[PDB]
């Protein structure tokens, strides 16, 4: 399942989970010009641990 | 342990429930064939007790190993309780039944055993709409 989320927001996608779980956690209120700057933070406690910081930041 | 088996029992006499009642002309037209084809997993569900029967005939058959044996059963007749269960609990008819099994088509997305049975309802009942 973790794998499962990251295989369209890493081709062509969006974070569907009801329940907050991959670690995008896009940021609604903003469909205005600033979110190649602010909309994106990385959760950083739901970063699986298999994954180190520097891979976890090119899916991003 | 018998109360243990009890819960398919129990996710059996209300699923049958749900495919006569919603079968009447009324509830539109997709809430007819979600139920018609809810009637492809009542015949795997009979089959498994009448061989199981034929199999208790010569003594081979154990309270434990039954238990063992329905593990499969407790959990595709369950599914069909929860479906059937919510179109009922919220009037579904229509756009809306074809919604909620969209709903449980994600509620599951690692199983890989309790989503084939979800998205095959739903490749079923979206023929008529």
């Amino acid at each position: 399942p973790v794998l499962s989320f990251l295989y369209r927001w890493i081709y062509d996608g969006e974070l569907e989970d009801t329940y907050h779980e991959f670690f995008v956690a896009s940021d609604p209120t903003v469909k205005t010009d600033r979110l190649w700057h602010d909309k994106y933070t990385l959760r950083k406690s739901m970063i699986p641990s298999f994954m180190t910081m520097d891979q976890s930041r090119k899916v991003l | 342990l018998v109360h243990r088996i009890l819960p398919v029992a129990a996710s059996y006499s209300a699923v049958t429930r749900f495919i006569e009642e919603k079968s009447s002309f009324e509830y539109g037209q997709v809430n007819h064939a979600l139920a018609a084809a809810m009637r492809t997993l009542v015949k795997e569900h009979l089959i498994l007790v009448s061989q199981l029967e034929q199999l208790h005939r010569q003594g081979l058959l154990s309270l434990q190993k039954l238990w063992f044996y329905i593990q499969p059963a407790m959990r595709t007749m369950d599914i069909l309780a929860s479906l059937a269960t919510s179109v009922d609990k919220g009037e579904c008819l229509g756009g809306s039944t074809l919604s909620l099994l969209h709903d449980r088509s994600f509620s599951y997305t690692g199983d890989s055993q309790a989503q084939e049975l979800c998205l095959y309802l739903t490749k079923a009942a979206s023929a008529p709409y």
